[PDB]
Protein backbone atom coordinates (compact mmCIF):
# COMPACT_ATOMS: atom_id res chain seq x y z
CA UNK A 1 0.00 0.00 0.00
CA UNK A 2 0.91 3.80 -0.06
CA UNK A 3 0.07 6.57 2.45
CA UNK A 4 -0.19 10.07 1.09
CA UNK A 5 0.16 12.14 4.20
CA UNK A 6 1.02 16.43 3.94
CA UNK A 7 4.83 17.21 4.40
CA UNK A 8 4.32 20.07 7.28
CA UNK A 9 0.40 21.51 8.36
CA UNK A 10 1.35 24.72 10.39
CA UNK A 11 -1.05 26.42 13.32
CA UNK A 12 -2.10 29.19 15.66
CA UNK A 13 -2.65 27.37 18.96
CA UNK A 14 -6.25 28.61 18.97
CA UNK A 15 -7.90 26.37 16.86
CA UNK A 16 -7.70 22.73 15.58
CA UNK A 17 -5.45 21.31 13.22
CA UNK A 18 -5.81 18.81 10.67
CA UNK A 19 -3.90 15.72 9.80
CA UNK A 20 -5.28 13.72 7.22
CA UNK A 21 -3.58 10.27 5.68
CA UNK A 22 -5.72 8.50 2.54
CA UNK A 23 -4.82 6.18 0.40
CA UNK A 24 -7.44 3.85 -2.44
CA UNK A 25 -9.91 1.86 -0.96
CA UNK A 26 -9.29 2.22 2.76
CA UNK A 27 -12.57 2.22 3.92
CA UNK A 28 -12.85 -0.70 6.43
CA UNK A 29 -9.50 -1.74 7.29
CA UNK A 30 -8.23 -0.05 11.17
CA UNK A 31 -6.36 2.80 11.08
CA UNK A 32 -3.86 3.71 13.87
CA UNK A 33 -1.86 6.82 14.87
CA UNK A 34 1.43 7.14 16.78
CA UNK A 35 2.77 10.59 18.40
CA UNK A 36 6.71 10.35 18.42
CA UNK A 37 8.50 13.50 19.86
CA UNK A 38 11.90 15.04 18.71
CA UNK A 39 14.72 12.77 20.47
CA UNK A 40 11.88 11.06 22.66
CA UNK A 41 10.33 7.39 22.25
CA UNK A 42 6.80 7.71 20.42
CA UNK A 43 3.60 6.99 22.06
CA UNK A 44 0.36 5.80 21.48
CA UNK A 45 -2.68 8.20 20.56
CA UNK A 46 -6.35 7.62 19.72
CA UNK A 47 -6.68 4.47 17.40
CA UNK A 48 -9.44 2.66 15.54
CA UNK A 49 -11.23 5.87 15.77
CA UNK A 50 -13.58 4.57 18.29
CA UNK A 51 -11.16 4.39 21.14
CA UNK A 52 -8.23 5.84 22.97
CA UNK A 53 -5.37 4.57 25.10
CA UNK A 54 -5.23 4.87 29.22
CA UNK A 55 -3.35 8.62 29.95
CA UNK A 56 -4.51 9.98 26.20
CA UNK A 57 -6.91 13.14 27.17
CA UNK A 58 -10.01 13.91 25.21
CA UNK A 59 -8.23 16.57 23.29
CA UNK A 60 -7.20 13.77 20.34
CA UNK A 61 -9.07 11.95 18.30
CA UNK A 62 -9.94 10.14 15.28
CA UNK A 63 -12.40 10.02 12.46
CA UNK A 64 -12.78 7.82 9.17
CA UNK A 65 -15.05 8.58 6.12
CA UNK A 66 -14.84 6.77 2.78
CA UNK A 67 -11.15 7.04 1.87
CA UNK A 68 -9.61 9.69 4.34
CA UNK A 69 -8.75 9.11 8.26
CA UNK A 70 -8.52 12.83 10.02
CA UNK A 71 -6.60 13.10 13.57
CA UNK A 72 -8.19 15.94 15.20
CA UNK A 73 -5.98 17.73 18.23
CA UNK A 74 -8.23 19.83 20.11
CA UNK A 75 -6.48 23.25 21.57
CA UNK A 76 -3.07 22.44 20.57
CA UNK A 77 -0.16 23.77 22.67
CA UNK A 78 3.23 24.27 22.36
CA UNK A 79 4.61 21.14 23.80
CA UNK A 80 2.20 18.91 21.66
CA UNK A 81 4.63 19.57 18.52
CA UNK A 82 5.51 15.99 17.38
CA UNK A 83 5.78 13.91 14.85
CA UNK A 84 2.52 12.35 13.81
CA UNK A 85 2.77 8.88 12.03
CA UNK A 86 -0.68 7.07 10.59
CA UNK A 87 -0.53 3.16 10.53
CA UNK A 88 -2.31 0.95 8.29
CA UNK A 89 -2.17 -3.21 7.83
CA UNK A 90 -3.05 -3.53 4.34
CA UNK A 91 -3.24 -7.40 4.68
CA UNK A 92 -3.29 -7.68 0.60
CA UNK A 93 0.52 -7.70 1.19
CA UNK A 94 1.22 -8.99 4.89
CA UNK A 95 3.01 -5.87 5.53
CA UNK A 96 2.94 -2.81 7.81
CA UNK A 97 2.71 0.32 5.56
CA UNK A 98 4.00 3.81 7.17
CA UNK A 99 4.62 7.52 5.76
CA UNK A 100 5.80 10.04 5.83
CA UNK A 101 5.12 12.02 9.23
CA UNK A 102 4.11 15.69 9.55
CA UNK A 103 5.59 17.91 11.59
CA UNK A 104 3.33 19.83 13.40
CA UNK A 105 4.48 22.99 14.67
CA UNK A 106 2.66 25.92 16.39
CA UNK A 107 2.76 29.43 14.47
CA UNK A 108 3.15 32.31 16.96
CA UNK A 109 4.96 31.56 19.60
CA UNK A 110 6.67 33.98 21.78
CA UNK A 111 10.59 34.74 20.87
CA UNK A 112 13.44 33.34 22.98
CA UNK A 113 17.04 35.45 23.20
CA UNK A 114 19.93 32.68 22.22
CA UNK A 115 22.38 33.57 24.95
CA UNK A 116 26.43 32.81 23.13
CA UNK A 117 28.89 30.58 25.64
CA UNK A 118 32.68 30.85 25.50
CA UNK A 119 34.44 27.73 26.55
CA UNK A 120 38.74 28.17 25.98
CA UNK A 121 40.50 25.52 25.56
CA UNK A 122 41.24 23.43 28.47
CA UNK A 123 44.57 23.08 30.22
CA UNK A 124 46.04 19.46 29.85
CA UNK A 125 46.31 19.81 25.77
CA UNK A 126 48.64 22.73 24.95
CA UNK A 127 51.75 20.13 25.20
CA UNK A 128 49.45 18.47 22.09
CA UNK A 129 48.05 20.21 18.99
CA UNK A 130 43.80 19.07 18.97
CA UNK A 131 42.60 22.30 18.23
CA UNK A 132 38.93 21.77 18.99
CA UNK A 133 37.70 25.44 19.85
CA UNK A 134 33.34 25.38 20.68
CA UNK A 135 31.48 28.33 20.49
CA UNK A 136 27.77 27.33 22.03
CA UNK A 137 24.50 28.84 21.91
CA UNK A 138 21.32 28.53 24.59
CA UNK A 139 18.37 27.68 23.52
CA UNK A 140 15.83 29.87 21.44
CA UNK A 141 13.02 29.31 19.40
CA UNK A 142 13.19 31.51 15.71
CA UNK A 143 15.57 29.39 14.10
CA UNK A 144 17.86 29.34 11.12
CA UNK A 145 21.05 31.37 12.52
CA UNK A 146 24.31 31.99 10.89
CA UNK A 147 27.23 31.63 13.60
CA UNK A 148 29.69 34.12 12.26
CA UNK A 149 33.32 33.59 13.88
CA UNK A 150 35.66 36.71 14.67
CA UNK A 151 38.85 35.21 14.95
CA UNK A 152 41.79 36.82 15.73
CA UNK A 153 39.46 40.29 15.36
CA UNK A 154 38.73 39.52 12.01
CA UNK A 155 36.07 37.88 9.97
CA UNK A 156 38.11 34.81 8.98
CA UNK A 157 35.54 32.13 7.39
CA UNK A 158 38.09 29.97 5.68
CA UNK A 159 39.15 27.80 7.92
CA UNK A 160 37.00 23.98 8.32
CA UNK A 161 33.91 24.64 9.82
CA UNK A 162 30.89 22.66 11.30
CA UNK A 163 27.50 24.50 10.54
CA UNK A 164 24.99 22.32 12.70
CA UNK A 165 21.36 22.82 12.11
CA UNK A 166 19.32 23.75 14.68
CA UNK A 167 17.95 20.81 16.27
CA UNK A 168 15.62 20.01 19.07
CA UNK A 169 15.30 20.43 22.75
CA UNK A 170 12.45 20.50 25.04
CA UNK A 171 10.49 22.50 22.15
CA UNK A 172 13.77 24.40 21.40
CA UNK A 173 15.90 24.95 18.84
CA UNK A 174 20.27 24.69 19.52
CA UNK A 175 23.20 24.47 17.86
CA UNK A 176 27.49 24.97 18.32
CA UNK A 177 29.97 26.65 16.34
CA UNK A 178 33.45 24.76 15.63
CA UNK A 179 36.39 26.68 13.87
CA UNK A 180 40.12 26.21 15.48
CA UNK A 181 42.16 26.86 11.99
CA UNK A 182 44.73 28.40 13.69
CA UNK A 183 48.24 26.49 14.36
CA UNK A 184 47.28 26.33 17.91
CA UNK A 185 49.31 29.18 18.97
CA UNK A 186 45.54 30.84 19.66
CA UNK A 187 46.89 32.88 22.24
CA UNK A 188 48.58 35.03 19.92
CA UNK A 189 47.32 39.05 20.54
CA UNK A 190 43.87 40.86 19.78
CA UNK A 191 41.27 38.65 22.05
CA UNK A 192 40.28 36.17 19.51
CA UNK A 193 36.68 35.77 20.14
CA UNK A 194 32.86 34.44 19.20
CA UNK A 195 29.73 36.32 17.97
CA UNK A 196 26.64 34.96 17.19
CA UNK A 197 24.33 36.94 14.46
CA UNK A 198 20.16 36.46 14.61
CA UNK A 199 17.33 37.89 13.29
CA UNK A 200 17.51 41.41 14.45
CA UNK A 201 20.15 41.81 17.29
CA UNK A 202 23.28 40.11 17.47
CA UNK A 203 25.25 38.58 20.23
CA UNK A 204 29.08 38.93 21.31
CA UNK A 205 31.19 37.23 23.49
CA UNK A 206 35.50 38.18 24.42
CA UNK A 207 37.47 35.93 26.29
CA UNK A 208 40.48 36.73 28.15
CA UNK A 209 43.77 37.53 25.57
CA UNK A 210 46.45 35.54 26.93
CA UNK B 1 2.66 -57.88 6.25
CA UNK B 2 3.88 -60.74 7.64
CA UNK B 3 4.03 -59.53 11.06
CA UNK B 4 0.74 -57.96 12.67
CA UNK B 5 0.09 -56.28 15.55
CA UNK B 6 -3.77 -55.75 15.89
CA UNK B 7 -4.52 -51.98 17.47
CA UNK B 8 -7.06 -50.53 19.87
CA UNK B 9 -10.23 -53.67 19.90
CA UNK B 10 -13.58 -53.27 21.02
CA UNK B 11 -13.67 -56.77 21.73
CA UNK B 12 -11.32 -57.66 24.66
CA UNK B 13 -10.21 -60.89 24.41
CA UNK B 14 -10.65 -62.99 26.85
CA UNK B 15 -8.30 -65.94 28.10
CA UNK B 16 -7.50 -68.17 25.29
CA UNK B 17 -9.38 -66.95 22.44
CA UNK B 18 -8.56 -67.43 18.54
CA UNK B 19 -9.02 -63.55 17.00
CA UNK B 20 -8.67 -63.87 13.35
CA UNK B 21 -8.95 -60.85 11.77
CA UNK B 22 -8.31 -58.13 9.07
CA UNK B 23 -11.65 -55.78 8.61
CA UNK B 24 -11.69 -52.01 9.05
CA UNK B 25 -12.44 -51.18 12.54
CA UNK B 26 -15.56 -49.04 13.81
CA UNK B 27 -14.95 -45.38 15.81
CA UNK B 28 -18.66 -45.27 17.46
CA UNK B 29 -20.51 -42.34 15.19
CA UNK B 30 -18.78 -42.62 11.72
CA UNK B 31 -19.90 -44.77 8.68
CA UNK B 32 -16.64 -46.09 8.34
CA UNK B 33 -17.52 -49.05 6.09
CA UNK B 34 -14.85 -50.46 4.88
CA UNK B 35 -13.37 -46.94 4.03
CA UNK B 36 -10.82 -45.06 6.18
CA UNK B 37 -12.58 -42.93 8.60
CA UNK B 38 -11.17 -40.97 11.06
CA UNK B 39 -9.79 -42.95 13.80
CA UNK B 40 -11.50 -46.35 12.10
CA UNK B 41 -9.33 -47.98 9.92
CA UNK B 42 -7.17 -51.16 9.50
CA UNK B 43 -5.75 -52.07 13.12
CA UNK B 44 -2.63 -54.24 11.46
CA UNK B 45 0.00 -52.00 12.64
CA UNK B 46 2.88 -54.24 11.13
CA UNK B 47 5.91 -53.55 13.58
CA UNK B 48 8.95 -53.77 11.53
CA UNK B 49 12.05 -55.23 12.20
CA UNK B 50 15.07 -53.25 11.60
CA UNK C 1 11.01 -25.55 11.66
CA UNK C 2 13.67 -25.17 13.61
CA UNK C 3 12.45 -22.58 15.88
CA UNK C 4 8.86 -24.12 17.09
CA UNK C 5 6.78 -23.45 20.08
CA UNK C 6 6.99 -25.19 23.05
CA UNK C 7 3.42 -24.29 25.09
CA UNK C 8 3.47 -25.62 28.94
CA UNK C 9 0.01 -26.74 29.75
CA UNK C 10 -1.10 -26.76 33.55
CA UNK C 11 -3.81 -28.15 35.52
CA UNK C 12 -6.84 -28.05 33.55
CA UNK C 13 -9.21 -31.07 31.53
CA UNK C 14 -8.16 -31.42 27.73
CA UNK C 15 -10.59 -32.31 25.27
CA UNK C 16 -8.87 -34.53 22.62
CA UNK C 17 -12.24 -34.64 20.75
CA UNK C 18 -11.79 -31.03 18.40
CA UNK C 19 -8.79 -32.25 17.05
CA UNK C 20 -11.39 -34.37 14.45
CA UNK C 21 -13.07 -31.07 13.58
CA UNK C 22 -11.16 -29.11 11.26
CA UNK C 23 -10.45 -29.71 7.32
CA UNK C 24 -10.34 -33.34 6.16
CA UNK C 25 -7.42 -34.81 4.95
CA UNK C 26 -5.35 -34.88 7.96
CA UNK C 27 -3.46 -37.96 10.11
CA UNK C 28 -3.70 -38.81 13.61
CA UNK C 29 -1.46 -41.63 13.98
CA UNK C 30 -0.28 -42.44 17.55
CA UNK C 31 3.12 -43.62 19.44
CA UNK C 32 2.72 -45.70 22.50
CA UNK C 33 -0.81 -44.60 22.93
CA UNK C 34 -4.48 -44.55 21.01
CA UNK C 35 -7.14 -42.12 20.50
CA UNK C 36 -10.01 -44.66 22.10
CA UNK C 37 -7.84 -44.80 25.40
CA UNK C 38 -6.53 -41.33 25.15
CA UNK C 39 -8.64 -40.09 27.99
CA UNK C 40 -7.52 -42.90 30.37
CA UNK C 41 -4.08 -41.73 31.82
CA UNK C 42 -3.17 -39.06 33.70
CA UNK C 43 -0.30 -36.81 32.55
CA UNK C 44 1.57 -34.22 34.38
CA UNK C 45 2.30 -31.66 31.32
CA UNK C 46 1.53 -31.99 27.72
CA UNK C 47 4.15 -30.22 25.40
CA UNK C 48 3.50 -29.09 21.96
CA UNK C 49 5.60 -28.19 19.58
CA UNK C 50 4.80 -26.63 16.05
CA UNK D 1 7.52 -1.25 33.94
CA UNK D 2 7.65 -2.55 30.63
CA UNK D 3 11.44 -2.68 29.88
CA UNK D 4 12.74 -3.32 26.79
CA UNK D 5 16.35 -3.34 26.73
CA UNK D 6 17.93 -3.27 22.82
CA UNK D 7 21.23 -4.76 22.30
CA UNK D 8 23.34 -5.13 19.61
CA UNK D 9 24.79 -2.36 17.41
CA UNK D 10 27.58 -0.74 15.95
CA UNK D 11 30.01 0.46 12.71
CA UNK D 12 30.20 -3.11 10.28
CA UNK D 13 31.82 -3.51 7.27
CA UNK D 14 28.92 -3.48 3.78
CA UNK D 15 28.45 -7.00 3.52
CA UNK D 16 28.60 -8.88 7.03
CA UNK D 17 26.37 -10.14 9.31
CA UNK D 18 25.18 -8.96 12.68
CA UNK D 19 22.47 -10.14 15.42
CA UNK D 20 20.06 -7.93 17.46
CA UNK D 21 18.23 -8.89 20.37
CA UNK D 22 15.28 -7.37 22.34
CA UNK D 23 14.87 -8.54 25.98
CA UNK D 24 11.36 -8.48 27.79
CA UNK D 25 10.65 -7.58 31.44
CA UNK D 26 8.08 -6.72 33.00
CA UNK D 27 5.29 -8.74 31.54
CA UNK D 28 4.20 -12.40 30.10
CA UNK D 29 6.65 -13.43 27.17
CA UNK D 30 3.70 -15.40 25.99
CA UNK D 31 0.83 -13.70 24.82
CA UNK D 32 2.10 -10.33 23.04
CA UNK D 33 3.61 -9.95 19.68
CA UNK D 34 7.10 -7.80 19.00
CA UNK D 35 8.26 -6.04 16.57
CA UNK D 36 11.20 -4.89 14.72
CA UNK D 37 10.42 -1.83 12.88
CA UNK D 38 13.77 0.88 11.84
CA UNK D 39 13.76 4.68 11.49
CA UNK D 40 16.00 6.91 9.48
CA UNK D 41 17.23 9.87 10.90
CA UNK D 42 14.45 12.72 9.61
CA UNK D 43 13.30 10.08 7.46
CA UNK D 44 10.33 8.58 8.86
CA UNK D 45 9.72 4.83 9.92
CA UNK D 46 10.06 1.54 8.11
CA UNK D 47 9.11 -1.72 9.30
CA UNK D 48 11.30 -4.17 9.19
CA UNK D 49 9.79 -7.34 11.00
CA UNK D 50 7.84 -9.10 13.40
CA UNK D 51 6.81 -11.84 15.61
CA UNK D 52 3.40 -12.78 17.54
CA UNK D 53 2.45 -14.16 20.76
CA UNK D 54 3.91 -17.70 19.42
CA UNK D 55 6.76 -18.58 17.44
CA UNK D 56 5.47 -17.11 14.40
CA UNK D 57 6.75 -14.91 11.56
CA UNK D 58 4.08 -12.09 10.07
CA UNK D 59 6.64 -11.26 7.03
CA UNK D 60 9.11 -8.48 5.69
CA UNK D 61 8.85 -5.91 3.86
CA UNK D 62 9.79 -5.95 -0.39
CA UNK D 63 13.31 -5.24 0.21
CA UNK D 64 14.55 -7.18 2.79
CA UNK D 65 13.42 -10.42 1.69
CA UNK D 66 16.18 -13.28 2.23
CA UNK D 67 18.41 -11.42 3.74
CA UNK D 68 17.06 -10.97 7.76
CA UNK D 69 15.92 -13.55 9.84
CA UNK D 70 13.99 -13.00 12.99
CA UNK D 71 13.61 -15.30 15.49
CA UNK D 72 11.49 -16.04 19.56
CA UNK D 73 12.75 -16.90 22.62
CA UNK D 74 10.43 -18.00 25.18
CA UNK D 75 12.77 -19.80 27.29
CA UNK D 76 14.80 -16.81 27.45
CA UNK D 77 11.97 -14.37 26.65
CA UNK D 78 14.04 -12.46 23.75
CA UNK D 79 13.53 -11.53 20.33
CA UNK D 80 16.14 -11.93 17.90
CA UNK D 81 17.63 -10.38 14.69
CA UNK D 82 20.18 -11.66 12.46
CA UNK D 83 20.88 -8.95 9.74
CA UNK D 84 23.09 -10.38 6.79
CA UNK D 85 24.51 -8.78 3.34
CA UNK D 86 24.35 -5.26 4.90
CA UNK D 87 24.35 -2.49 2.53
CA UNK D 88 24.89 1.47 2.59
CA UNK D 89 20.63 1.79 2.77
CA UNK D 90 20.49 -0.07 5.83
CA UNK D 91 21.69 2.94 8.69
CA UNK D 92 18.51 3.68 10.60
CA UNK D 93 17.50 2.95 14.19
CA UNK D 94 15.95 -0.35 14.70
CA UNK D 95 13.10 -0.19 17.45
CA UNK D 96 11.71 -3.01 19.53
CA UNK D 97 7.97 -2.39 19.82
CA UNK D 98 5.26 -4.23 21.70
CA UNK D 99 1.51 -4.81 21.17
CA UNK D 100 -1.34 -3.69 22.79
CA UNK D 101 -3.78 -6.53 22.13
CA UNK D 102 -3.48 -10.60 23.23
CA UNK D 103 -3.31 -11.70 19.99
CA UNK D 104 -6.17 -14.42 20.46
CA UNK D 105 -6.99 -17.17 18.17
CA UNK D 106 -9.73 -16.60 16.51
CA UNK D 107 -9.49 -12.66 15.40
CA UNK D 108 -8.96 -10.28 12.49
CA UNK D 109 -5.27 -9.35 11.61
CA UNK D 110 -4.32 -5.96 12.91
CA UNK D 111 -1.15 -5.65 14.70
CA UNK D 112 -0.57 -1.95 16.34
CA UNK D 113 2.45 -1.00 18.63
CA UNK D 114 1.54 -0.07 21.94
CA UNK D 115 5.42 0.44 23.64
CA UNK D 116 8.55 1.88 21.98
CA UNK D 117 12.09 1.63 23.28
CA UNK D 118 15.47 3.45 22.52
CA UNK D 119 17.14 1.55 19.44
CA UNK D 120 20.23 0.63 18.60
CA UNK D 121 22.26 2.99 16.09
CA UNK D 122 23.51 0.17 13.47
CA UNK D 123 25.64 2.16 10.60
CA UNK D 124 27.33 0.30 7.92
CA UNK D 125 29.68 2.24 6.08
CA UNK D 126 33.58 1.82 5.09
CA UNK D 127 35.19 4.10 7.93
CA UNK D 128 36.63 2.72 10.97
CA UNK D 129 36.13 3.44 14.67
CA UNK D 130 37.86 5.78 16.43
CA UNK D 131 38.65 6.51 20.13
CA UNK D 132 36.93 9.33 21.53
CA UNK D 133 39.21 11.92 23.56
CA UNK D 134 37.35 13.43 26.45
CA UNK D 135 38.99 16.96 27.59
CA UNK D 136 38.46 19.03 30.80
CA UNK D 137 36.82 22.14 29.81
CA UNK D 138 38.45 24.90 31.45
CA UNK D 139 35.40 26.69 34.51
CA UNK D 140 37.10 30.21 33.78
CA UNK D 141 36.48 32.69 36.47
CA UNK D 142 33.97 35.22 34.86
CA UNK D 143 31.43 35.03 37.88
CA UNK D 144 28.16 38.04 37.16
CA UNK D 145 25.03 35.92 38.07
CA UNK D 146 24.98 33.18 40.66
CA UNK D 147 25.17 30.07 38.06
CA UNK D 148 26.78 32.00 35.21
CA UNK D 149 29.74 29.50 36.08
CA UNK D 150 29.21 26.30 33.83
CA UNK D 151 31.47 23.30 32.46
CA UNK D 152 31.61 20.43 30.28
CA UNK D 153 33.59 17.89 28.34
CA UNK D 154 34.85 17.84 24.86
CA UNK D 155 34.42 14.34 23.41
CA UNK D 156 35.73 14.15 19.76
CA UNK D 157 36.72 11.91 17.32
CA UNK D 158 34.56 9.05 16.82
CA UNK D 159 32.61 7.97 14.04
CA UNK D 160 30.26 5.71 15.22
CA UNK D 161 27.03 8.24 17.77
CA UNK D 162 26.21 5.72 20.74
CA UNK D 163 26.58 8.96 22.98
CA UNK D 164 25.81 7.78 26.73
CA UNK D 165 26.92 9.98 29.61
CA UNK D 166 27.25 9.87 33.32
CA UNK D 167 28.33 12.08 35.73
CA UNK D 168 28.57 9.90 39.32
CA UNK D 169 26.60 6.63 38.86
CA UNK D 170 24.03 7.67 36.38
CA UNK D 171 22.01 10.71 38.45
CA UNK D 172 21.71 14.27 38.72
CA UNK D 173 18.95 14.05 35.79
CA UNK D 174 18.49 18.20 36.54
CA UNK D 175 18.45 20.20 33.72
CA UNK D 176 21.89 19.73 31.46
CA UNK D 177 21.92 21.05 27.47
CA UNK D 178 23.54 17.94 25.93
CA UNK D 179 24.17 19.47 22.25
CA UNK D 180 23.95 17.25 19.20
CA UNK D 181 27.03 15.76 17.39
CA UNK D 182 27.31 17.44 14.13
CA UNK D 183 29.92 15.53 11.13
CA UNK D 184 32.86 18.27 10.51
CA UNK D 185 33.11 17.41 6.99
CA UNK D 186 35.56 14.07 8.16
CA UNK D 187 33.11 11.51 9.30
CA UNK D 188 34.09 12.15 12.92
CA UNK D 189 31.34 13.59 15.43
CA UNK D 190 31.34 16.12 18.28
CA UNK D 191 29.93 15.57 21.95
CA UNK D 192 29.17 19.10 23.99
CA UNK D 193 27.44 19.27 27.33
CA UNK D 194 26.42 22.58 30.03
CA UNK D 195 25.51 21.50 33.45
CA UNK D 196 24.79 24.45 36.43
CA UNK D 197 28.24 24.55 38.09
CA UNK D 198 27.38 26.76 40.57
CA UNK D 199 29.40 28.74 43.06
CA UNK D 200 32.74 26.02 43.65
CA UNK D 201 32.81 25.86 47.52
CA UNK D 202 33.78 22.17 48.34
CA UNK D 203 30.09 21.00 47.57
CA UNK D 204 29.65 20.47 44.20
CA UNK D 205 29.95 17.31 41.38
CA UNK D 206 32.90 15.54 41.58
CA UNK D 207 33.46 17.06 38.14
CA UNK D 208 33.22 13.72 35.98
CA UNK D 209 32.24 12.97 32.48
CA UNK D 210 31.93 9.49 31.79
CA UNK D 211 31.04 8.57 28.34
CA UNK D 212 30.42 4.55 26.97
CA UNK D 213 30.86 3.97 23.40
CA UNK D 214 30.28 0.39 22.59
CA UNK D 215 32.45 -0.06 19.18
CA UNK D 216 35.26 1.89 21.26
CA UNK D 217 35.03 0.75 24.84
CA UNK D 218 37.78 2.58 26.60
CA UNK D 219 36.73 3.36 30.39
CA UNK D 220 37.61 6.97 31.05
CA UNK D 221 37.42 8.24 34.41
CA UNK D 222 39.19 11.82 33.86
CA UNK D 223 38.53 14.30 36.58
CA UNK D 224 37.87 18.55 35.33
CA UNK D 225 39.62 21.53 37.48
CA UNK D 226 39.78 25.16 36.97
Amino acid sequence: YELTQPPSVSVAPGQTARITCGGNNIGSKSVHWYQQKPGQAPVLVVYDDSDRPSGIPERFSGSNSGNTATLTISRVEAGDEADYYCQVWDSRSDRVVFGGGTKLTALGQPKAAPSVTLFPPSSEELQANKATLVCLISDFYPGAVTVAWKADSSPVKAGVETTTPSKQSNNKYAASSYLSLTPEQWKSHRSYSCQVTHEGSTVEKTVAPT
Amino acid sequence: YNYLYRLFRKSNLKPFERDISTEIYQAGNKPCNGVAGFNCYFPLRSYSFR
Amino acid sequence: VYAWNRKRISNCVADYSVLYNLAPFFTFKCYGVSPTKLNDLCFTNVYADS
Amino acid sequence: EVQLVESGGGLVQPGRSLRLSCAASGFTFDDYAIHWVRQAPGKGLEWVSGITWNSGTIGYADSVKGRFTISRDNAKNSLYLQMNSLRAEDTALYYCAKHHQIAVAGDAEDYYFDYWGQGTLVTVSSASTKGPSVFPLAPSSKSTSGGTAALGCLVKDYFPEPVTVSWNSGALTSGVHTFPAVLQSSGLYSLSSVVTVPSSSLGTQTYICNVNHKPSNTKVDKKVEP
